[PDB]
RNA sequence: UUUACUUAUUCAAUGAAGCGGAGCUGGAAUUCAUUUUCCACGUUCUAGCAUUCAAGGUCCCAUUCGGGGCUGAUCCGGGUU
RNA sequence: UCUAAGGGUCGGGUACGAUCAACUUAGAACUGGUACGGACAAGGGGAAUCUGACUGUCUAAUUAAAACAUAGCAUUGCGAUGGUCAGAAAGUGAUGUUGACGCAAU
RNA sequence: GCUUGUGACGGCCCGUGAAAAUCCACAGGAAGGAAUAGUUUUCAUGCCAGGUCGUACUGAUAACCGCAGCAGGUCUCCAAG
RNA sequence: GAUGGGGAAGCUCCGUUUCAAAGGCCUGAUUUUAUGCAGGCCACCAUCGAAAGGGAAUCCGGUUAAGAUUCCGGAACCUGG
């Protein structure tokens, strides 16, 4: 039969994302000769709402080390920053909320957020309201260090790789029932067009593995292999159990 | 405003039609603090050198 | 405690709050000690810190916000100086002031 | 004259969505709605306005907070974690 | 002590001579029947002389090092008492309450000040006086 | 465009140079509450404006009328 | 088979700006002849200010106003990291 | 056809007067072929069963429904040298101005 | 009163509700400038010039789309007692 | 949607500042002379895309068989020089 929906979202038409009002993207400053000799100076300037994100950006303006002239980078605004803080970027910078420090130069049990997954890459992990990160070892020698990510996963990195002390603000977000459909669509209207959401079990064969039959139901197993084919993957991707998870998770 | 006399773009205090002058009254006396405790900092400092 | 001798002066001296007449205060020559506000912003502590050592003025960092700093001197709103120039019976003035 | 004997804000709500999920919300609300301490000048006078930024009126200082409350438990303690490290540094 | 005195420094806080260093030179501590405030006669400085350096020759260096001065009756309030100090002889009796009343009297004032200004700048007597405040 | 009263002015614009027409206008108009009165309105042609002087004076009027330039072409009525 | 190397190949970054090697000074260090080393080697009360090859110092032009080297800012290798 | 209540503006040494302008609400007489929201305008109501929570959606032109959606609940995949998806290929592309309080799939 | 305009406020959001051309301002102080006379066109007045294309009417139970002078369809402003 | 490029047998597909030696302003030096060199900059990398978005500036009276914020009358305003 047809293409269905899960492999049409991928010539992004009407799938791509609603980037008009965003603020701009999210990175760190770029790892130059200051922050990874001393430190460097910046002031918040302004925190700020960006569409169809969690948590607020905060706008921060640094001085050019090379030229006379204000430089502004749009950071993830850590919970507890504040408009006219001072912010420290540097191997040699202290540990307070809000100034951006390598995985290397702070211990065990530091909380911090945007972090890199490579040095210099300009801030990949934990930048979702809420998220951190906590570095949970270090290996002076090949200089590692290890941390923790949201999800359980624990990763080893540079140590010179990036990260702000403290975690990303507006955590709590998802606590708050949507109550109704309205408040999803505005919602999803300033993401993607991904909602709402047909069941393919409401569709006919030509649409999707689960359509058709005279009741509804998905006939067959609805874990599928990894190595099934586009057009085939869809319902539970490789999934390893399936069930309600009963007893504590957390990974050991 | 290029139809128009530069006394209609301006205050005469420093910083004219760019900023509100409470807000000059506050950066001169940050200005002037700031560069005092500097000559502070350095000899506070400049002691320490020679007192250790 | 500090609080105690605060509010013997409050009930036996000379005092006036705020930071402008704190000033009229400083200016002459009139002040024995201030006590400042936990959170009262740098800007304002360091003017009233030079203000001070001009008039060879000591002065006191009132752990605790303009908020409390009010209470203390027994007002029910808000105080982030104070300017003792008469020390009634009590002697911050010669204790650990 | 009390009004309702529950709902409250949740009022406006009247019957749909279904008691338990007016009660969650109900808890949110009142937390983004209120008046709060500035840290800073020390009025209540920070209030809300897009979730994580809370903004105060005189004084004008804005603070990155939590999505329907200033400070977030998470955070706080952090922040305690952070005193605690730092602690260690120039010790 | 009563700071606001003779030979006092004070940086004007306020008002087109915004940010300029004076001198007071007479006090009023209190009153007037006019000016009803704590105020000062001030002679500061408004064109500072720039800077000078060695590529400057012969007639750039006298031109660079001019000043223009300024007298003011001013508030207390908009006054930011200095450490510096600056002496006031060669004008005490130049700025006066009745300097002021009569422009060409104003003008008289300000032309003395201005090479009392300049004398004390070249030979470089009270360094701090002459370079502009910035902010 | 304009509108003018010193009597001194006014006569400096009539001789500038660019001013070949002016014309005077007459009105009868009341006076406060009672009577009425003969006022008369000056306008001189300039370039870029059109400047009118009132005289309420009946007398002023026509003692000024005398004074314009014998090479000014002006409109009367 | 393991585990090293970097020039192929591969990934990231930047208006390819401060790399790698040595040296100055400091100084923790304990000297088993004297240095055998290791860290450093301009910025953190404050919602200011930081630009004209830089002021300074020193040498040249043939003294004009202008203007140029050097130093200020240490050497060596041209592997942008 | 009457009555009552509800306002503006002025001068008062350091109790009131004077004037101008507004439909509202209630009460009371009288009156008629007992009529009077006089045309116009303008909810039928009640007790139960089945069924979808609700608002919302669709078969333009025989089906508006109990069907689809939805919030809510639960499950799956993935830390970027990645998950899902595009393309004949690529120094190609969507998610992605993204990072698990995320994206993708039921 | 009615319609429209506008202000200072207040509600709401896991929604916080474009861009760029263009204009001004300020910080800066390169440099250029007077007494036998210099600076000044962001004050006034004064002089010349402003091209190319559209511009009628209909806008609907007859000027458009539905084979048509079709009871259908087709975006909007003004609005008396 | 061109361009240095990279795919594709090829019609062409991809990319839009992207692994590119990407370009132009202010005046000075000319007083053989018309414009070479002398600085210092600025590195923004095409272009099309709104007769409802942004946007320099005009009004009233009169006038035609049929045009009018467009003619005539009077009175303005903007941009450039
Ligand atoms: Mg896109
Ligand atoms: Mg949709
Ligand atoms: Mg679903
Ligand atoms: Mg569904
Ligand atoms: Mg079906
Ligand atoms: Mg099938
Ligand atoms: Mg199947
Ligand atoms: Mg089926
Ligand atoms: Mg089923
Ligand atoms: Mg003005
Ligand atoms: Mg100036
Ligand atoms: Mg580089
Ligand atoms: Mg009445
Ligand atoms: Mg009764
Ligand atoms: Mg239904
Ligand atoms: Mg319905
Ligand atoms: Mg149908
Ligand atoms: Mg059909
Ligand atoms: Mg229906
Ligand atoms: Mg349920
Ligand atoms: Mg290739
Ligand atoms: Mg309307
Ligand atoms: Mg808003
Ligand atoms: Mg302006
Ligand atoms: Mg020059
Ligand atoms: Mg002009
Ligand atoms: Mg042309
Ligand atoms: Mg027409
Ligand atoms: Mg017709
Ligand atoms: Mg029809
Ligand atoms: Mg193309
Ligand atoms: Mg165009
Ligand atoms: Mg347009
Ligand atoms: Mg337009
Ligand atoms: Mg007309
Ligand atoms: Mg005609
Ligand atoms: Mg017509
Ligand atoms: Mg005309
Ligand atoms: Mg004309
Ligand atoms: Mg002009
Ligand atoms: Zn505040």
């Amino acid at each position: 039969g047809r293409v269905i929906r899960n492999q049409r979202k991928g010539a992004g038409s009407i799938f791509t994302s609603h980037t008009r009002l965003r603020q701009g993207a999210a990175k760190l400053r770029t790892l130059d000769y200051a922050e990874r000799h001393g430190y460097i100076r910046g002031i918040v300037k302004q925190i700020v709402h960006d569409s169809g994100r969690g948590a607020p950006l905060a706008k921060v303006v640094f001085r050019d080390p090379y030229k006379y002239r204000l430089r502004e980078e749009i950071f993830i605004a850590n919970e507890g920053v504040h408009t006219g803080q001072f912010i420290y970027a540097g191997k040699k910078a202290s540990l307070n909320v809000g100034n951006v420090l390598p995985l290397g130069s702070v211990p065990e049990g530091t909380i911090v957020s945007n972090v890199e997954e490579k040095p210099g890459d300009r801030g990949a992990l934990a930048r979702a309201s809420g998220n951190y990160v906590i570095i949970i070892g270090h290996n002076p020698d090949e200089n590692k260090t290890r941390v923790r990510l949201p999800s359980g996963a624990k990763k080893v990195i540079s140590s010179d790789a990036r990260g702000v002390i403290g975690v990303i603000a507006g955590g709590g977000r998802v606590d708050k029932p949507l109550l109704k459909a309205g408040r999803a669509f505005h919602k999803y209207r300033l993401k993607r067009n991904s909602w709402p959401k047909t069941r393919g079990v409401a569709m006919n064969p030509v649409d999707h593995p689960h359509g058709g039959g005279n009741h509804q139901h998905i006939g067959k197993a609805s874990t599928i292999s990894r190595g099934a084919v586009s057009g085939q993957k869809a319902g539970l991707i490789a999934a390893r159990r399936t069930g309600l998870l009963r007893g504590s998770q957390k990974t050991q | 405003y290029a139809t128009v006399s530069k006394t209609h773009k301006t205050v005469s205090r420093a910083y004219g039609g760019s900023r509100c002058a409470n807000c000059v009254k506050e950066r001169i006396i940050r200005a002037f603090l700031i560069e005092e405790q500097k000559i502070v900092k350095k000899v506070v400092k400049e002691q320490t050198e020679a007192a250790k | 405690s500090i609080n105690q001798k605060l509010a013997l002066v409050i009930k036996s001296g000379k005092y006036t709050l705020g930071y402008k007449s704190t000033v009229k205060s400083l200016r002459q020559g009139k002040s024995k000690l201030i006590i400042i506000a936990a959170n009262t912003p740098v800007l304002r502590k360091s003017e009233l810190e030079y203000y001070a050592m001009l008039s060879k003025t000591k002065v006191y960092y009132f752990q605790g916000g303009n908020n409390e700093l009010g209470t203390a001197v027994g007002k029910l709103f808000r105080v982030g100086v104070v300017s003792i120039l008469e020390a009634g019976d009590s002697d911050i003035l010669t204790t650990l002031a | 004259a009390k009004r309702t004997k529950k709902v409250g804000i949740t009022g406006k709500y009247g019957v749909r969505y279904g008691s338990s999920l007016r009660r969650q919300v109900k808890k949110l609300e009142i937390q983004q709605h209120a008046r709060y301490d500035c840290s800073f000048c020390g009025k209540k006078t920070v209030k809300r306005g897009a979730a994580g930024i809370w903004t105060c009126s005189c004084c004008k200082k804005t603070v990155a907070g939590g999505a329907y409350t200033v400070s977030t438990a998470a955070a706080a303690t952090v922040r305690s974690t952070i005193r605690r490290l730092r602690e260690m540094v120039e010790a | 002590a009563k700071f606001l005195k003779a030979g006092k420094v004070a940086v004007v806080v306020r008002g087109r001579y915004a940010g300029k260093k004076v001198v007071i030179v007479k006090p009023h501590d209190e009153g007037s029947k006019s000016h009803p405030f704590g105020h000062a006669l001030v002679a500061g400085i408004e064109r500072y002389p720039l800077k000078v350096t060695k590529k400057h020759g012969a007639k750039k260096v006298a031109k660079r090092t001019k000043i223009k001065p300024f007298i003011k009756v001013v508030n207390y309030n908009h006054l930011l008492p200095t450490r510096y100090t600056l002496d006031v002889e060669a004008f005490k009796s130049v700025v006066s309450t009745e300097t002021f009343e009569q422009p060409s009297q104003r003008e008289e004032a300000k032309k003395v000040v201005k090479k009392a200004f300049e004398e004390r700048h070249q030979a470089g007597k009270n360094q701090w006086f002459f370079s502009k405040l910035r902010f | 465009a304009r509108e003018i009263t010193d009597i001194k002015q006014f006569l400096e614009l009539t001789r500038r140079a660019d001013v070949k027409t002016a014309t005077v206008k007459i009105n009868k108009k009341l006076n406060k509450a009672g009577k009425p009165f003969r006022q008369t309105k000056f306008k001189v042609r300039g370039s870029s404006s059109l400047y009118t002087l009132v005289i309420n004076d009946a007398g002023k009027a026509k003692k000024l009328i005398q004074s314009l330039p014998p090479t000014l072409k002006v409109n009367r009525l």
